[PDB]
This record gives C-alpha cells, structure tokens and sequence, in this order.
C-alpha cells in the first residue's frame, strides 16, 4: 500500500477553515514528486524541508489538514502570519516543517445564488495556539454582560459565511488548501518514500 | 482591494420626499454593505448594517437593499433631520473597510442664480505687497457653479480659492467667494480684472470686472 | 451609555509625536476589533489602523511604520501614537468599534490634530469696498494662524444678508476667510459698516471701517 493523497487532495466535500480536516498518513510509502510534477497547484511552499529531497526521507507520522479560504487569504497559512484567518481560524507555528498547498476551487466550490456552506471564526477573544481547532458555536461577547445565547448588541454569532458564486474577482475566489505536516519521533518511522 | 462609488455625488429632496442613494462595490461583495449618515462636524452614524438590517434606534423611514456589486439606500419619508451626508462602507475585508465618497442631501429649492461682485485689492493690502482680488456669488440655487478668472483676459489657473457657505438657514441657497492672489508687482502689469460665473439660473455666463486705477 | 471617549489632539510640529487617547465604556477594547479613522478638511472617511481582539494590528499604508496602535485593558483604553507627523495627517480622528458585518456601531466623538510649521499669527483685516438697488460689502481676514477667527458687523447689531466663508488654508499655510454682507445702496453715504474680527489665540482684536473708495 502506498499513501491515500488523493482521499485528500481529490476528495468531493472540503471543511470550512475554522472546522479543518485532519488525516494521519500511517504505515505507507509517498511519492511526492508525483504531487509537485502535477503543475496544478497554485501555491505549494515547503518549509523544513525541500519537496524535491522529501522522497529520499522518512517520518514516524505526516498529518494532511485541509480545508478551504479565500485566495488574498492563502498568505496567512504561512508561518508568523497574522490575520483573522491564522489569528482565529489555522495558525501555523512559527518552526514548521512541511508544505502548503493551495490550489483554484472556483470550478468546484462557488456556485450561483451563493456556497454559503463554507464558514470561518470572525470573532474570537485571543489567537490560537498551533494546531489549534476550535469548534463552539457561541454567542461571542464582545461586552462585559453575557448573551445568553442571544444575537443582538455586543452579542455576535462567532461564524461567518463566505458566499462563493463561480463569478468572482481574483483574491476572492476560493481556493482549496491542503498542509502537510512532517513529524520525526523516538518512534519507528512509518512513512518513507 | 475594493473601490466604492456612489450614484449621484449629491441630491436634492423636500420633506416628505422618497429619496434613492445608490452604492456601487468594484467587486461582489455578497450583502457585507453598510450605510451611514454624517452632519457636519460630528461623527459618524451606522443607518443600515448587512445591506438591509435597521440599526438599532434608527427611524424605519430608512432601508436598505441590494446584494453583489450594487446598493441601494431608500428614504421612505424624508424628515427636516435627514438632510445630511450618507457614506457607504463595504466589511467584505473586514477589519481594513473602505468608505464611498459620499451623498449629500441637501434641500430642493427654485432656482436662484447668483448676484455677482468683484472687488479690487485695498490699497492696505497693496503696501504689503500682496494683492487679492475677491469674487462673491451672494445666495444662488442650486450649489453647482462655476468662476473664472480673466486677467487682461488671459484665463488664470493655479492661483485662486474658493469657499463656500453651507446652505442658509432660511434661504436654502449658497454663496461662494474665490480669491485671486497676485503679486503687487504682477498685479500692476495687467489692467483689467474679470469674475466670469456661469450658474444654472443664468441665461449666459454673468462677468463683473474693474480697471485697475479707475 | 456606551461611549467611546477621545482625547489627545492638538497643535504639533512637523516630525513632532501625539498619543491619541479612547476610552471606553460599555463594550470591551480587549474583545473587539478595535479602528482609528480620519477624516481630513472636507475629504471622507479614511481607515488608519485596527486592533483585532487578539492583539494582531494593521496599519494604512501611508502611515505604516510611524504610528502604532495600543492599549491598556486595565483602563479599557484603545491608544494611538503618532509620531513623524507630517502635515497631511492633519484630520479628524476618530476610534470606533468595527463589528465587521453588524457594522461600525460605536463611534468616538473626534479629536483634531493639526500639524503645521507655521507660527500663530494675527491678521489683517482689509476691506472689501463697495462700488458704485443692493451694495455688497465685506472685510478680508487674511493671513491668521491658528483657527478659527469670528466676525461680526456693527457689533451684532447687523446680521441681516452675512456671510462669513469658511476659511481657506492658503499654500504657505495660513488661513483667510472673507465676511460680506448685501446692504441697500441708499445707505452707503450715511450707514456706517465696522466688520469686528477677534482671533483669540493671538489675542487680536480689530475693528475695521469699509467706506466706499475716492
């Protein structure tokens, strides 16, 4: 057996960014020469590491998030950035080691009347940690009273849509991402090339 | 990056009118359109949040509409309070917004045009060494209006001001003056002085002038 | 009520710095999106920069680098420290809460930066003559620094048919306004018109006779 990538990058549905998707690649071999020598990709920065090395090396365990933004918002999946997507939605830390890969979804992800399946955290008391996923749904209390499960002044619903038509101008289009992330334990390494 | 406009720069209505502000995004940006009012001299006030939400303690004569590239802010009454400056502003790229240029309403009126006047420097002002030959347009309607100055009748460019009033209190119109600052030692090489306005309610443009020393 | 509370304006120096001070009440700075906008002499609104809840900040291009936002959740107080201010920074300035897609909902009241090399200054005060039914008349204020300069005629005793222009900042950066007013041409022999200009900063006081000119 080799790695399921294409259960990831191929797969029909992606999750909005603030709920991302999170598969463990285990006991397999990966040819990522194949993924790079596709010429399909938008973005695909690699940290750490140089994609072209990356078959000759092995790790204990590669961990493939994904998920889907908005095209000015791919510069945020990038170690040190800030904004409302990295501060409160996926925040990569600051020695990562592995690759970011985006691509257009604007074919797949963005019909006419409005995707408005596709969501991400507005607001949000303070960043997140690395790795961070958060899921509640509360009101958000941007006041010292609490909401109480009301929408109102000082009382935000913490999600927001997106709203992706095929009919779009460049930054604003959607764009699906997928982050590999390299681990290397004091455990027998599963994944090699 | 998204650009704003907005349909006319400014409007006139009466009370009671129906009034029609219109917002134009230079990209879709779904229903993430907010509309304010400003009086002058004070802050801004939110009107309408998410294209069509009433804000809280806002009058229900104002609505708004719209989705994708184009907006619409409606009156249904307009009150005596209403005559004001109404911005939009696009929260798609939220938090760095971007406002529209603005609307001004101001109140509909006949037409008047404007009496014209042009006055000399003083002989003050000439010892300094500075000339300033002044145009007033004295309660004209409606705000749009236009000077020229002529200087032997060569057309002047960069070296004149305007200033306008707001509207009166209980004319409705507008008086604008528009300086023109000269050297004492330039001034004194020219001999005639010319205000031309072209208004409206004008038949043809209107020029008052003076000969410099008569 | 909720209120945003600003302070912390003033007069400054080219290359000069100023701490903008809003304080807050009724909402928490620490758990919002927190803007500074500006807004020049009769231009619009323009962002400056935010304060996520997070802590992240952002800032307009033009004044990247030169200013930066704060603040103190102890005192619930959003700050901003402006320092190399040129003189185009000379706006209004406002913070607000931007709640994104619910709106701009909490404005501060203002605070007025000035930035300007000029020295304060008194001004002249020239008249603008009548010429030879309805005479026009008025004073020239020119050449004062800083604002605002107050005019009246006769000492209140005349409002009838003033005008008193905003005042216009002239390129070597000293304001001037004009003052007219429109008086019957029968009283120009026997009316007597005095315009009465008070510049407080520079604690002048002139009063000015405008007679016709021989």
């Amino acid at each position: 057996n080799l790695c399921p990538f294409g259960e990831v990058f191929n797969a029909t549905r992606f999750a909005s960014v603030y709920a991302w998707n999170r598969k463990r690649i285990s006991n397999c071999v990966a040819d990522y020469s194949v993924l790079y020598n596709s010429a399909s990709f938008s973005t695909f920065k690699c940290y750490g590491v140089s994609p072209t090395k990356l078959n000759d090396l092995c790790f204990t365990n590669v961990y493939a998030d994904s998920f889907v933004i908005r095209g000015d918002e791919v510069r945020q999946i990038a170690p040190g950035q800030t904004g409302k997507i990295a501060d409160y939605n996926y925040k990569l830390p600051d020695d990562f080691t592995g690759c970011v890969i985006a691509w257009n979804s604007n074919n797949l992800d963005s019909k006419v009347g409005g995707n408005y399946n596709y969501l991400y955290r507005l607001f949000r008391k303070s960043n997140l940690k690395p790795f961070e996923r958060d899921i509640s749904t509360e009101i958000y209390q941007a006041g010292s009273t609490p909401c109480n499960g009301v929408e109102g002044f000082n009382c935000y619903f913490p999600l927001q849509s997106y709203g992706f038509q095929p009919t779009y101008g460049v930054g604003y289009q959607p764009y699906r991402v997928v982050v590999l992330s390299f681990e290397l334990l004091h455990a027998p390494a599963t994944v090699c090339g | 990056d998204i650009q704003m406009t907005q349909s006319p720069s400014s409007l006139s209505a009466s009370v009671g009118d129906r009034v029609t502000i219109t917002c134009r995004a230079s990209q879709s940006i779904s229903s993430y359109l907010n509309w304010y009012q400003q009086k002058p001299g004070k802050a801004p006030k939110l009107l309408i949040y998410a294209a069509s939400s009433l804000q809280s303690g806002v009058p229900s004569r104002f609505s708004g509409s719209g989705s994708g590239t184009d907006f619409t802010l409606t009156i249904s009454s307009l009150q005596p309070e209403d005559f004001a400056t109404y911005y939009c502003q696009q929260s798609y790229t939220t938090p760095l917004f971007t406002f529209g240029p603005g609307t001004k309403v101001d109140i509909k009126r006949t037409v008047a045009a404007p009496s014209v006047f042009i006055f000399p420097p003083s002989d003050e002002q000439l010892k300094s060494g500075t000339a300033s030959v002044v145009c007033l347009l004295n309660n004209f309607y409606p705000r749009e209006a236009k000077v020229q100055w002529k200087v032997d009748n060569a057309l002047q460019s960069g070296n004149s001001q305007e200033s306008v009033t707001e509207q009166d209190s209980k004319d409705s119109t507008y008086s604008l003056s528009s300086t023109l600052t000269l050297s004492k030692a330039d001034y004194e090489k020219h001999k005639v002085y010319a205000c031309e306005v072209t208004h409206q309610g004008l038949s043809s443009p209107v020029t008052k002038s003076f000969n410099r020393g008569e | 009520e909720v209120q945003l509370v600003e302070s912390g304006g003033g007069l400054i120096q080219p290359g000069g710095s100023l701490r903008l001070s809003c304080a807050a009440s009724g909402l928490i700075v620490s758990s919002n999106y927190m803007s500074w906008v500006r807004q020049a002499p009769g231009k619009g609104l323009e962002w400056v920069s935010v304060l996520y809840a997070g802590g992240s900040t952002d800032y307009a291009g033009s004044v990247k680098g030169r200013f930066t936002i704060s603040r103190d959740n102890s005192k619930n107080t959003l700050y901003l420290q402006m320092n190399s201010l040129r003189a185009e920074d000379t706006a209004v300035y406002y913070c607000a809460r931007d709640a994104a897609v619910y709106g701009i909902d909490v404005w501060g009241q203002g605070t007025t930066v000035t930035v300007s090399s000029a020295s304060t200054k008194g001004p002249s005060v020239f008249p603008l003559a009548p010429s030879s039914g309805t005479a026009a008349l008025g004073c020239l204020v020119k050449d004062y620094f800083p604002e605002p300069v107050t005019v009246s005629w006769n000492s209140g005793a005349l409002t009838s048919g003033v005008h008193t222009f905003p005042a216009v900042l002239q390129s070597s950066g000293l304001y001037s306004l004009s003052s007219v007013v429109t008086v019957p041409s029968s009283s120009l022999g026997t009316q007597t018109y005095i315009c009465n200009v008070n510049h407080k900063p520079s604690n002048t006081k002139v009063d000015k006779k405008v007679e016709p000119k021989s």
